């Protein structure tokens, strides 16, 4: 309707039912945090701040999840079984993963409670990247011993990444539960990602889906792929602005280097993917932990399969932690020719032009003879616009289901950016 | 990495007497430590691990012990064949350090 | 009754290479990480690295880098060790040493091998 009479309605119809919803959906998750942060300082014996984790990570699962949380407390008992029986073992990793990944395809069958388990495939997701992660840490050396049973558990239920944080290596969460002083900046990170988190939020829910009507006087199916890929992107930005929000209240996120504190848990960044250099660089600060999880753990294990093909059975993997589903296998397929198209193309054209048009930020030791100037800046500016309209025809699936919708979203919009993708491949292969 | 610093450098007893070596470490390591013995021309063998266990062989008088940043090693009734040198060595997480080490002689 | 047979002593030029070698015997050799220790003449111990025999990932000392590189042979049961550009510094003895399973303490050692650098 009229923009004066929606920017009537958007203070009090929006802005304050949308923050009051994050707001007393997250309350009782930072307070337990907060409590947990709290106790951890006193000085008990280790085993009593893991078993104290636990059963704070027993009562934000109970919160969030009511009685199916269960199945998440399978995920960890199963995994410490595997764990136990393989202890002495040099595939740690592997039979993890295995096991992992069986879990993971016995719940994709939806016999079981299907409406509650896609609820907790997130949990479950953080809960499987925690153990594998560790099963491969002890496989190279990286972890000294494998973890006693209330460690272990401690890790998995750590109460400030147990429900929405982001994956942290088991020996982020031991110096997690060793403490640290809660100087000011402990707090002001803390409140700058809260901040954060309920900017994303209120941008995402009641300033993303009305941008170009009322926002802007542009106002259409780009627009409207355009509206939905932002929204979405900003939902993901609250989530993630909250779990390192609640990951640094709890006590993790911080490195240290020659006594200097600096809590630098970063878990996406808004302006590498909505103003992006390319789609490589959109796919790493989509989500920075996962993305260090993903290459490192899968990637560099498959990398004996060939380049392309660890990055497909990387995005492959990254599909069945986040449950397989249309629209979601087709939008990382997509990726993955995508960002490889495009990181190979890049390369070449860097290595003819000699200039710096790589797929990343080059630095000062660059071989490159054009570093500055318009023909780098504006070279970069075309393949930045090319990736925001990738992010648009990509995210334009999620608005506001299956192949038909999928096949449907991605007609309407005439199959541009797989047409793209092709030409550019073909402009690769004629240069190269 | 992790520093360790081992004490006393040369520690001298009787046959039958008791020694201490103390292992200090740079960080906390929750009691991830191991202590090895290595005699006059072999390769070292592992003595204790986790700072309290002993492995399969090794003799009930020695007794590991500590926490955190501050760990010992105890040998009462030193016999002829426990004069050696002595290095405790993290496995917390790599890289693993060692300490300098303790040469326990016989005066 | 675990036996990593580690190879005799080299006297090698400076800035030269060297390989080691630790064949083992007595267990699966890609069921344990393999370690790789330094031991400079009658100084203490220094980890240069691990190498896993199973997927041939290996994980080496920042002060080493470079300067030691680990392969594996399954088809033998044997671990070697090169290192680069020996200076006068890098003579010592060199042990290999199989991790205790779970932990990775050192439980097995070889019987070292001395390298020593001069003309
Ligand atoms: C919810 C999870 C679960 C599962 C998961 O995604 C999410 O998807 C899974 C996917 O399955 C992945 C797998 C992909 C395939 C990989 C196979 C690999 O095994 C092989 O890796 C080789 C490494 O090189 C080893 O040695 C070879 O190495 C060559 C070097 O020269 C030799 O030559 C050759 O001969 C050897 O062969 C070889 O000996 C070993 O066999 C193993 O190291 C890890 C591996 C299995 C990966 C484990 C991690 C994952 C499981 C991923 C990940 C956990
Ligand atoms: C899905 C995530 C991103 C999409 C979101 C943004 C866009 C649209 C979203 C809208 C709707 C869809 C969202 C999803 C639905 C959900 O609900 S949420 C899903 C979140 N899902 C992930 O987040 C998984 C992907 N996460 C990764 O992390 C990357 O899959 C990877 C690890 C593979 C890249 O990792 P790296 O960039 O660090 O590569 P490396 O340097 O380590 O490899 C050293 C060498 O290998 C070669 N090489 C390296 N990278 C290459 C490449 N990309 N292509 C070709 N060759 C490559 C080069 O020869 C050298 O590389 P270099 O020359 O140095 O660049
Ligand atoms: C991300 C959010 C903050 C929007 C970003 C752009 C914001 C800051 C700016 C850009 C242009 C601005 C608009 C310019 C014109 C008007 C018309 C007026 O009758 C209502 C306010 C309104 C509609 C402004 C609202 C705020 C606005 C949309
Ligand atoms: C890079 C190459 C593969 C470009 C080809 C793009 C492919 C994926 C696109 C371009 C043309 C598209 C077809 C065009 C017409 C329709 C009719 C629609 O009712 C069903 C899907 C269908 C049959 C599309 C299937 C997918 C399609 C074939
Ligand atoms: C859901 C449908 C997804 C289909 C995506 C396929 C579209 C990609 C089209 C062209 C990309 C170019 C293909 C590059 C393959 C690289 C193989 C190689 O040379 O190593
Ligand atoms: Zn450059």
């Amino acid at each position: 309707f009229s923009r004066q009479e929606f920017f009537q309605q958007l203070l009090q119809g929006c802005l304050l039912p949308t923050a009051q919803q994050g707001l007393d959906q997250i309350w009782l998750l930072l307070a337990i945090c907060l409590a947990c942060r709290l106790l951890w300082r006193l000085g008990l014996p280790s085993y009593l701040k893991h078993a104290s984790t636990v059963a704070g990570g027993f009562f934000s699962l109970y919160h969030f999840f009511q009685l199916h949380m269960v199945w998440v407390v399978l995920l960890s008992l199963l995994c410490y079984l595997v764990l136990f029986l393989c202890r002495h073992s040099s595939h740690r990793g592997v039979f993890l993963s295995v096991t992992i990944l069986i879990y993971l395809l016995m719940g994709e069958m939806h016999m079981v409670d299907t409406v509650t388990w896609h609820k907790m495939r997130g949990a479950q997701m953080i809960v499987a990247m925690k153990a594998v992660s560790l099963g491969f840490d002890l496989d190279r050396g990286e972890v000294g011993t494998v973890p006693s049973p209330v460690e272990f558990m401690g890790y998995l239920y750590f109460v400030g990444t147990i429900v929405f944080g982001p994956w942290i290596s088991f020996h982020s969460y031991l110096q997690a539960v060793q403490g640290r002083p809660l100087s000011c900046r402990w707090l002001q990170k803390v409140a700058r990602s809260l901040a954060l988190a309920l900017l994303c939020l209120v941008l995402s829910t009641c300033v993303g889906p009305y941008l170009f009507p009322y926002f802007i006087p542009l106002n259409a199916r780009w627009l409207r792929a355009y509206e939905s890929a932002v929204s979405f992107h900003f939902s993901n930005y609250f989530v993630g602005f909250l779990s390192e929000a609640t990951a640094t209240l709890a006590g993790a996120g911080f490195t240290e280097e020659k006594d200097h504190l600096e809590w630098d848990l970063t878990v996406s960044k808004p302006l590498n993917v909505e103003l992006p250099r390319s789609m490589v660089e959109v796919v790493t600060s989509w989500n920075l932990p996962m993305s260090y999880w993903l290459n490192n753990y899968v990637f560099k294990n498959a990398l004996r399969l060939g380049t392309f093909s660890a990055v497909l059975v990387t995005y492959a993997a990254s599909a069945l932690l986040h449950g397989f589903s249309f629209h979601l296998a087709a939008v990382l397929l997509s990726l993955a020719f995508i960002t490889y198209v495009e990181h190979v193309l890049r390369k070449r054209l860097a290595r003819i032009l000699s200039a710096c048009v790589l797929s990343k930020r080059c630095p000062p030791d660059c071989s490159h003879q054009h570093r500055l100037g318009l023909g780098v800046r504006a070279l970069n500016l075309l393949f930045g616009a090319l990736a925001i309209f990738h992010l648009a025809y990509l995210g334009s699936l999620f608005d506001v289901y299956g192949m038909a919708y999928t096949v449907h979203k991605w007609s309407e919009l005439s199959w541009a950016s797989h047409w793209v993708t092709f030409g550019c491949w073909i402009f690769y292969r004629l240069i190269g | 990495d992790i520093h360790m610093t081992q004490s006393p450098a040369s520690l001298s007893a009787f046959v039958g007497e008791t020694v201490t070596i103390t292992c200090r470490t740079s960080e906390n390591i929750f009691s991830y430590l191991a202590w090895y013995q290595q005699k006059q021309g072999k390769s070292p063998q592992l003595l204790v691990y986790n700072a309290k266990t002993l492995t399969s062989g090794v003799p009930s008088r020695f007794s590991g012990s500590g926490s955190g940043t501050q760990f010992s090693l105890k040998i009462n009734s030193l016999q002829p064949e426990d004069f050696g040198s002595y290095y405790c060595q993290h496995h917390y997480g790599s890289p693993y350090t060692f300490g300098g080490g303790t040469k326990l002689e016989i005066k | 009754e675990i036996q990593l047979q580690q190879s005799g002593a080299e006297l090698v030029k400076p800035g030269a290479s060297v390989k080691m070698s630790c064949k083992v015997s007595g267990y699966s050799f890609t069921g344990y990480n393999m370690n790789w220790v330094k031991q400079s003449h009658g100084k203490s111990l220094e980890w240069i690295g691990n190498i896993n025999p199973y997927y041939v990932s290996t994980n080496y000392n920042q002060k080493f880098t470079g300067k030691a590189t680990f392969t594996v042979d399954r088809s033998s049961s044997t671990a070697y060790m090169q290192l680069d550009s020996l200076t006068s510094e890098d003579s010592a003895v060199y042990y290999c040493a199989r991790s205790y399973g779970s932990s990775h303490t050192f439980a097995y050692w070889g019987q070292g091998t001395l390298v020593t650098v001069s003309s």
